[PDB]
């Protein structure tokens, strides 16, 4: 699996939304019932979490107040 | 209208009363009608049948003064029916009334008195059977079980059927009617007799049930009852059953998997458990577990953080449970150095791990062969032991190097080499009954004129080599070690493993011996109580019997002899509950009651008893006690108590347990002895990364004997723990009965493909009609998955015909062009 | 005692019953022998009278404060001057946990016991004791939403065992935002249904109270109470409550509200690293949420409901009029599956309102004329849109 590759197509998500990204990750694999995952699924889970889950993000109004 | 119907009722008691012989026929053919119609509802007690009840003693009567055989015989059969209501218990009515007639085919009557005929000839059957000691006759019986089991098979009544078969004590008869529809549910209603059903009839249910599946085809459970009844020649007619080469790979899977030693050519490969060591790297390829765990990494001991030798041995023990058959570690295969880190028998353990990490695997013999080069004891001890390990439940057909490499050292004159010869030739040959072995070990064992350690070692070995079916000159051999050795030396704490190595030859049978038991009984040494109830229990082991724990118990209610009484009694009532389930769950409560009363030395085993009971299942009700024990004073029992845990979290990865694990880690960190046993406990509860487990018995029950055989034998001895901690190489013996715990679709040709596997939690077929599914939280599961100790195993794919029904193990499968 | 197989009549199962009875029996013969041997001057139930008398009556009720040099303690009674008290040896020192109800002598008070809460005054009515009704069956398609939500909370808790061998912590929490009335609630009462878990629903609006205090001692409470009856489904609905509103009875006004929703900012995520407790929130309005409620690693997986489709809307039709005692001349096919715009709620509304037409004429059948009837009292019973005009 290509880390760097993945860590590159991720700008500015803290690091509970990495966390969330493996966990995702994780998930996809089982609901196609691999017992690995790669990094096709990791690309598809990024995609969905920072792409998808970007309304909901809290990490673009609190920079303000700090 | 139903005031019609009773004077419909009088009138023809009158007519029937009335000699007249056309008032006779049609009184009588007209309340038979009548009756027949009074079972238009066979519920809430008919009234028309509730007014029949005062008309029975008048048909009594008119058919006393009755000479009419043509028009008798039907009143006979209209007796039998109002006998129904006529309670009255122990006068058998309706039985004798279905006899004179020769109308007996009451297919037209209703099931209600069909069930009721049926029970009633089990009262009179069992008042025959009281009346055979201290009518009908046995052949009587015969004449009205010959109709009623066909009513019952054609009406699905197959539990009933198998029932009265068996209230009749007549099963050989039911092979007579079965159908190939029939067959399947008669035998899963039928192969569950067998652990509770009091004996001897146990054999004959398993021999009718064999009977049934060879005539049907169905070798795949038929392979099973075989290795339950143990009888080889019946394997044989089973593998002379099967023109497909294809299940004759199956069964040889299957008795590989119970590692039982039946010669067949051209399949001693599969037998031989020589493909084995490629399916688990296979695994570990296809679960992504190649990579090696360090045992810190099971520690995890930087989380949680603010002599050497010991610390170096068990982390080398938790290195060896960990990467056992994957082929590769980074702590020991690469540090040399290491190995010299551990002192004394530390030495041997450490050489022993890289045996056990190789295990089933013959590649490991080149790296156990350059330490048997260095000139020190202990090493050369430690890498020939680890020699059988790493061959462990591995046979070639023709020769074996482990056999060849380990009998040049079993006569070395010293204690430790020899020791550590005869352990790995018991580990390499356990369950196998060489022959070569066999004349190889019997003038080198017994020898009451050797040392006793290596004498009981050896015995263990024999024990171990042969388990069930007993031995005649393994016993006497034994029993020549139980001469008289001296005074003192009966005391060692050696002669338990001599009393377990002679219990372990009877413990697949049960009932059969029933002559050592005597002989045993008429020897009056002190121990000699102990040795016979040890091996009286343990040859019951897996039936369940009572009375034997009533025995058991008695013995518990009340120096060192008795302290070994005491000590098998808790583990023989264990083994004798380690049957059906519900025993399970009593045992659990007989444990807990004996641990509220009894004896020190009686304390520091309870936990052992839930755990042997308990293993490879880690219950929620199980571990929570032993965690109370855990805390307890005695440290002896502590030690139990985490042992216990260890063999009941064996595989299953249980975090929960983990976590107490290592809290108690954190706890008993002071006294050293407790932080070793409680790392070998955490080294167990991972084993082998979870891929396998301590499971005394599979799926269709069987017993794998060889993993009841190490468990007790790590058990035995272990009321003294420091006895192991001294001789902590015994701690090996796991590796004997240990097996994977995993699915493999091979193909035909003998390669993984991939299927979906529908796992969950497992349930009977017993009460059941119809086709009930066999799983409950079915998961859609891929290829090779891990079943827990509880959950079977069934292919969602239409195609993929697999041809054994039990999902366990490896299963080969065919393309069904169906869909 | 243990289950019994099977549920009919069987000789196995008497076999079965035979066998509790023998060890049952054993038990009881091996506890009659043991306490026969036992000195019964110390031993038998002579223990029970020993500790009747030392107890002696009646045990008053105090509550404890320290646990200072064991075998001592400081209880404070409502009314006593609170006492030094003794520990005795009869009470278990595991249960004693500050804040606890001992039971302190009569005359001498000394602890002889400790009497466990078993109230539960307001979390009786808060837990789930009896599930609702409705099973996954009842809920027409969404049938990814159903997925995501069985992978969330089911799958960990049935079936751990994919998670742990995957090696992945299963996703905290999961926020269903979405339109209203789209089952949003349905789902929540289905995920209730099959569960092996306790199932503590709370709305927001309980967590606006009056006082300035019991602002986050109300959601302290119930996440000590999910916390300690683990697993836990907690179901905090119409979360977007605490926002707006703003009640006169609330003291504190905004600032108060703040304050609550940062201790359940805390509570789900916590320094206390609480174990179990699956929580599951759902509102209208996802706008009007503070972000740090939504952001990742506090509720992961954020399903999204949107209005049924045409297909979705006859299948709600078909589930829904299930139970109907319909006549044949209502026609399923087009009797709203119209695609004139509709709602998950819409559907079983006008179904009701059906039902109770038909019931006002007594007619036990129902027309196709009152379910047109109640298909127009619906519609017209309905706030349109706004935000459609700027596209239309
Ligand atoms: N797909 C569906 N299948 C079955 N019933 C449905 C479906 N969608 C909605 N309903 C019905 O809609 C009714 C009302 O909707 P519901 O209360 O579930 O919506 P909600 O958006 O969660 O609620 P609220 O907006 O009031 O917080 C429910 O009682 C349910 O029976
Ligand atoms: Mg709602």
């Amino acid at each position: 699996i290509r880390w760097e590759l993945i860590s590159r197509l991720c700008p500015n998500s803290t690091g509970a939304e990495l966390r969330s990204v493996c966990t995702e990750a994780g998930m996809f694999a089982i609901r196609a019932r691999r017992k690995v995952a790669t990094e096709k699924d990791f690309l598809k889970a990024v995609d969905k979490v920072i792409s998808g889950y970007k309304k909901f993000s809290s990490t673009s109004r609190y920079m303000q107040y700090n | 209208e139903d005031a019609k119907l009773k004077t419909d009722l009088e009138l023809l008691v009158e007519r029937l009363k009335e000699d007249d012989s056309s008032l006779y026929e049609a009184s009588l053919n007209a309340l038979k009608e009548s009756i027949k119609n009074s079972t238009s509802s066979m519920t809430a007690v008919p009234k028309p049948l509730k007014f029949l009840r005062p008309t029975y003693p008048d048909l009594c009567s008119i058919y006393d003064k009755w000479t009419d055989p043509n028009l008798k015989s039907s009143l006979a059969d209209v007796l039998s029916i109002l006998a129904m209501t006529y309670s009255e218990n122990g006068k058998h009515d309706s039985l004798r009334y279905r006899l004179l007639s020769d109308v007996s085919d009451f297919e037209g009557w209703g099931h209600e008195y069909i069930r009721h005929l049926a029970l009633e000839i089990g009262e009179v059957y069992n008042d025959q059977v009281e009346k055979d000691a201290e009518e009908f006759s046995k052949e009587d019986t015969l004449r009205l079980c010959l109709d009623i089991v066909p009513y019952f098979l054609k009406h699905n009544g197959e539990e009933d059927a198998v029932d009265l078969l068996l209230e009749i004590e007549s099963i050989d008869k039911l092979p007579q009617f079965v159908d190939e529809n029939t067959f399947q549910r008669v035998c899963q209603y039928m192969v569950a007799c067998v652990p509770l059903l009091p004996p001897p009839e146990d054999v004959a249910f398993l021999k009718t049930a064999y009977s049934i599946y060879l005539s049907q085809n169905e070798l795949t459970d038929a392979i099973a009852l075989a290795v339950r009844l143990g009888e080889e020649d019946m394997i044989r007619s089973v593998f002379d059953a099967t023109s497909d080469p294809v299940m004759h790979k199956q069964l040889a899977y299957i008795l590989a998997a119970q590692k039982t030693s039946f010669e067949y050519e051209g399949v001693q490969d599969i037998i031989g458990n020589g493909k084995l060591s490629e399916h688990f790297l296979y695994l570990a390829k296809e679960l992504n577990l190649t990579g090696p765990k360090v045992p810190e990494d099971i520690y995890k001991s930087h989380l949680d953080n603010s002599d050497s030798a010991q610390q170096n041995l068990a982390s080398s023990f938790v290195n060896g449970f960990l990467n056992l058959g994957y082929c590769n570690d980074k702590l020991i295969v690469d540090n040399d150095n290491w190995v010299y880190k551990t002192k004394g028998d530390g030495m041997t353990s450490a050489v022993a791990s890289i045996g056990s990490i190789y295990q089933w695997n013959l590649d490991g013999l080149q790296q156990l062969d350059k330490y048997l080069y260095v000139d020190e004891p202990e090493v050369k001890a430690g890498a020939l032991l680890g020699i059988g390990i790493s061959a462990s439940g591995v046979h070639d057909g023709e020769v074996e190097p482990a056999l060849l490499l380990l009998q040049d050292y079993v006569t070395n004159p010293d204690t430790k080499i020899s020791s550590a010869a005869i352990l790995g030739l018991g580990i390499a040959f356990a369950g196998s009954k060489n022959d070569e072995v066999l004349g190889l070990l019997l003038p080198i064992a017994a020898s009451t004129d050797l040392p006793i350690e290596t004498a009981a070692m050896a015995s263990l070995a024999l024990a171990h080599v042969f388990v069930g079916t007993c031995n005649g000159d393994i016993t006497t051999s034994i029993m020549d070690n139980f001469l008289e050795r001296t005074a003192i030396e009966l005391k060692t704490d050696w002669v338990r493993f001599l009393a377990l190595a002679l219990g372990i030859l009877y413990m697949g049978q049960g009932e059969q011996v029933d002559d050592v038991l005597e002989t045993i009984s008429a020897i009056e040494h002190p121990m000699t109580s102990a040795i016979e109830v040890l091996v009286g229990s343990c040859a019951y082991t897996g039936t369940g019997d009572v009375l034997l724990i009533q025995d058991l118990l008695h013995r518990l209610t009340p120096e060192a002899g008795i302290v070994d009484e005491l000590a098998y009694a808790v583990l023989g009532i264990a083994l004798i509950a380690l049957g059906e389930d519900i025993g399970k769950e009593m045992s659990l409560r007989h444990f807990g009651h004996l641990m509220h009363y009894g004896n020190e030395h009686i304390r520091r085993m309870v936990p052992l008893a839930m755990g042997i009971v308990s293993v490879s299942d880690p219950q929620m009700k199980v571990f929570d006690t032993l965690t109370r024990f855990s805390h307890d004073a005695d440290l002896e029992v502590s030690m139990n108590s985490i042992f216990a845990m260890g063999l009941c979290g064996a595989g299953t990865n249980n975090a929960r347990l983990a976590q107490l694990l290592r809290q108690l880690a954190s706890y008993y960190s002071r006294e050293q002895d407790a932080l070793f046993i409680t790392r070998l406990a955490q080294g167990l509860l991972h084993l082998g990364k979870g891929t396998m487990t301590m499971d005394v018995f599979n799926d269709a029950h069987v017993l794998n004997k060889v993993t009841l055989a190490s468990i007790l034998t790590t058990a035995v001895g272990l009321v003294s723990p420091s006895f192991m901690l001294k001789h902590h190489q015994l701690f090996y013996m796991l590796n004997a009965g240990i097996r994977p715990k995993f699915i493999l679709a091979l193909n035909d040709e003998g390669e993984p493909i991939k299927v979906n596997v529908r796992v969950g939690q497992a349930v009977e077929t017993v009460g059941q009609a119809g086709r009930p599914k066999k799983i409950t939280g079915w998961i859609t599961q891929s290829t090779p998955v891990l079943l827990n100790h509880g959950e079977r195993a069934e292919l969602e794919t239409d195609e993929y015909i697999s041809y054994t029904s039990h999902i366990e193990g490896v299963v080969i499968l065919k393309k069904n062009p169906d869909y | 005692l243990p289950n019994i197989y099977p549920s009919t009549r069987c000789k196995l199962k008497l076999l079965r019953m035979e066998r509790i009875k023998d060890h049952l029996l054993l038990e009881e013969e091996f506890v009659s022998n043991s306490e026969i041997l036992k000195p019964f001057e110390k031993k038998q139930e002579e223990e029970k009278k020993q500790l009747e008398e030392i107890r002696g009556n009646p045990l008053s009720i105090g509550t404890l404060e320290e646990i200072i040099d064991d075998d001592h303690a400081i209880v404070t009674s409502p009314t006593m001057p609170d006492y030094y008290v003794s520990i005795l040896s009869f009470v278990d020192k595991e249960l004693l946990e500050p804040g606890c109800s001992v039971l302190l002598h009569h005359k001498t008070m000394s602890i002889v016991g400790v009497l466990q809460d078993d109230a539960d005054p307001m979390v009786s009515v808060m837990k789930m004791d009896k599930s609702p009704t409705e099973s996954y069956s009842d809920i027409g398609g969404l049938e990814s939403q159903i997925q995501e939500i069985k992978e969330s909370v089911e799958l960990p808790l049935t079936h751990p065992e994919l998670y742990e061998e995957m090696g992945i912590k299963p996703p905290k929490g999961v926020i269903l935002y979405g339109a209203p009335g789209t089952g949003k609630t349905l789902l929540a009462k289905a995920v209730a249904n099959q569960t092996s878990a306790t199932f503590l629903r709370i709305v927001g609006s309980e967590l606006i109270q009056k006082y300035l205090g019991d602002g986050p001692r109300l959601c302290r409470q119930i996440f000590k109470v999910a916390g300690e009856n683990a697993p836990s489904i907690v179901f905090i609905d119409e979360i977007d409550a605490i926002g707006t509103k703003r009640y006169d009875s609330n003291s504190g006004g905004e600032r108060e509200i703040q304050r609550t929703m940062l201790e359940l900012l805390n509570q789900l995520d916590g320094f206390d690293d609480r174990g179990d407790v699956k929580v599951i929130m759902a509102t209208n309005k996802i706008e009007t949420l503070d972000p740090a409620l939504i952001r990742p690693g506090r509720i992961d997986r954020k399903i999204l409901f949107e209005n049924p489709d045409l297909s979705t809307k006859k299948k709600i039709l078909g589930i829904h009029t299930s139970k109907m005692n319909l006549s044949e001349d209502v026609n399923l096919e087009t009797l709203v599956t119209t695609k004139d715009d509709l709602s998950g709620a819409d559907i079983q509304a006008m179904c009701t309102e059906a039902g109770l037409l038909a019931l006002r004429e007594r007619r036990m059948q129902v027309t196709a004329e009152d379910f047109k009837q109640a298909k127009e009292r619906v519609m017209k019973n309905k706030v349109e849109e706004n935000l459609e005009g700027l596209y239309l």
